[PDB]
DNA sequence: ATCGGATGTATATATCTGACACGTGCCTGGAGACTAGGGAGTAATCCCCTTGGCGGTTAAAACGCGGGGGACAGCGCGTACGTGCGTTTAAGCGGTGCTAGAGCTGTCTACGACCAATTGAGCGGCCTCGGCACCGGGATTCTCGA
């Protein structure tokens, strides 16, 4: 008979190993293309350092995991294990991002 | 004409002359206190010592001779005082300290 | 083009604390950037204070006061001690 | 070479990977694009400000120290790039 | 027969008039005594400007109503009209005050 | 003249007045003292830092510009006091 | 040689002389550009115009000639970009702009 | 003690925008503190960028760039245009 | 509540290496020595804000007091979400090749720096008076029982 772990369990171990790991979790090229797309909005044909864009993606992902973290916390205060967009919105609200 | 650097005169490592030139070129005050570079560099020596010490603690806690930025993140997240010092600061290749909330565990 | 740094000094203090433990260049430049940032912190704060004192000179008392402003509690205390030590060691020159 | 729609280039698996790193168990769909938006909005500032630096830098390439001083001015300073 | 307004209603009007008013809502002397008590902890027998302490109390109360505000908001996300200490704690948490 | 326990000098009516100003309807008791604590903690910093200024000011009285520069350094700047 | 203020030649109201004085006394650069105080003072005059106009709007809405800080706080929390500029700023005698939450309403 | 402020120019530009309006001296002091805040902000940012540019000369280009860094959207745009017009007027003679 | 099986994870091992510790020759910032000014430090003076107390008031706080209102606990269901397995897909290595643009040096020059001579824009100080704050009273409108 096929076995399937209970829900979250696999995701739980994923959480554990991700707090274990430290490297990026975003594919480089898509992020870079997104950055250049954003750039051409303000000015077209602008070049970048690989170090620069690595910094962009690292700092972003840091802000992003922080947002995910405190939104997780808020959802704890929301007594749910599922996340709700309003949690993120109000988190930014408390983060003065509104 | 015997030479002796102000760092040796303070028996320390951080370059008092270099940091003095730096603050001079930093346009903060017209004149300076000659001992202020010594003092500040000593403070830097101290804080750097603590942070690198905690970093090495994590490193050999992980059997790691050469310290990795992850060690740095863990160190700066463990100490309350240093974390408070660098709360809104981010670290390259930092990651997140281990943290699982109570209700996250299944019962 | 000569680019100054403190990797020599950070490695020195590393050995002074951990002769055994090594160091990565990434974390090295991290340390360098960090100390630059905190030095600019203290510089701006002390300059701001002296401007409040309207004193064109920047001395060690300013440094002590402003680091006390900067550091969370006991660190500063510890900090200032060695700092004092330093200037004492340098005033005793 | 006009770019577009790389925002959805952010994979939902990537988003959930970041969430698991943040220690999240159950997630809804409505988040991701919303997430993306925020992401955009977030970077919406820095690059501009960054190139603003590059603006005053009178240069065509954009450097890390730009975003360094941005995150600094954005109160989200980062280490390891000079 | 005696009349009593339904709950909150009077407090609702209080909210309305307080958003209407702008002056302080803390008695001066108690606040001042508290400030001097706090002061003697770091150094005893220190004097103050009335302007200084007025600034202290105004800025405090501002921070305080901001905290009450976003904690109200969080409690909205908590789907309650009653406030809970955990709301304040986690608000400070998002406010980076932890 | 040694002072004490002025923290409870903060009246619960005052706290609820501030809450109503913040637009709050229903409140629990457990908040107020908790509130007070925070209050203390909050001011716990500024005065010290303020007198720290006064520390370097070499003066016995404490001025507004002290807390001005504190809230500034505390990123909570205020206007109307020079 | 009659002496006219440089702000007159700039056609502005704030004293650019005092500006440049604070500039040199501010320890920002070794030598300030000529038109830089002019430009920044112009920016300052423009933004002051904006804020004072908003304040007058509010006060006249409240049927008030003398403009109290409450009007200014309200205008502050009424301009989104200005608020963003000043949301980190606290306002004496500001109070709170009337904000009513949905679930707060009766039925 | 000769203390300097701007409330006179506040009244001036007020009449320029609202001739039939009064102010609380409290509000004037608040506005002046705000003036000082924005001034120190822009000055520090300009000095910092010039330091990044290793420039010892803070000019109107720095001014405009730093305003753009600080002010958002149309606020920044209008401010840039206004400063540009004003420096043009001053340079015209 | 246990045991068995599945699975996922911590370990030892081997070697590869490329960062990395280490050492160089060469450069210039730092030290060393000398001169000036003048910011800073000290002191006597004035002021004058503060800190202290005293008495009367009441609005405000304390406290009590129902009591409806919602916090909360539980309970049904269902839809949305983990998961494991499919599928296909761009991501990454890597290596190539061009140069646009950073990034460096060498002018030369306009441009504040600075000082000196001049002063009127501005600021402390002094009337002054009118929106404004308070008050009392009348009329309006929400609200809670029909």
């Amino acid at each position: 008979k096929p076995h399937r772990y209970r829900p979250g369990t696999v995701a739980l171990r994923e959480i554990r190993r991700y707090q274990k790991s430290t490297e990026l979790l975003i594919r480089k090229l898509p992020f870079q293309r997104l950055v250049r797309e954003i750039a051409q909005d303000f000015k077209t044909d602008l070049r970048f350092q690989s170090s620069a864009v690595m910094a962009l993606q690292e700092a972003s992902e840091a802000y992003l995991v922080a947002l995910f973290e405190d939104t997780n916390l808020c959802a704890i205060h929301a007594k749910r294990v599922t996340i709700m967009p309003k949690d993120i919105q109000l988190a930014r609200r408390i983060r003065g991002e509104r | 004409a015997k030479a002796k650097t102000r760092s040796s005169r303070a028996g320390l490592q951080f370059p008092v002359g270099r940091v003095h030139r730096l603050l001079r070129k930093g346009n903060y005050a017209e004149r300076v206190g000659a001992g202020a570079p010594v003092y500040l560099a000593a403070v830097l020596e101290y804080l750097t010592a603590e942070i690198l010490e905690l970093a090495g603690n994590a490193a050999r806690d992980n059997k790691k001779t050469r310290i990795i930025p992850r060690h740095l993140q863990l160190a700066v997240r463990n100490d309350e005082e240093l974390n408070k010092l660098l709360g809104r600061v981010t670290i390259a290749q930092g990651g997140v300290l281990p943290n699982i909330q109570s209700v996250l565990l299944p019962k | 083009t000569r680019k100054e740094s403190y990797a020599i000094y950070v490695y020195k203090v590393l050995k002074q604390v951990h002769p055994d433990t090594g160091i990565s260049s990434k974390a090295m430049s991290i340390m360098n950037s960090f100390v630059n940032d905190v030095f600019e912190r203290i510089a701006g704060e002390a300059s701001r204070l002296a401007h409040y004192n309207k004193r064109s000179t920047i001395t060690s008392r300013e440094i002590q006061t402003a680091v006390r402003l900067l550091l969370p509690g006991e660190l500063a205390k510890h900090a200032v001690s060695e700092g004092t030590k330093a200037v004492t060691k340098y005033t005793s020159a | 070479k006009v770019l577009r729609d790389n925002i959805q280039g952010i994979t939902k698996p990537a988003i959930r990977r970041l969430a698991r790193r943040g220690g999240v168990k159950r997630i809804s769909g409505l988040i991701y694009e919303e997430t993306r938006g925020v992401l955009k909005v977030f970077l919406e500032n820095v690059i501009r400000d960054a190139v603003t630096y590059t603006e005053h830098a009178k240069r065509k390439t954009v450097t890390a120290m730009d975003v360094v001083y941005a995150l600094k001015r954005q109160g989200r300073t980062l280490y390891g790039f000079g």
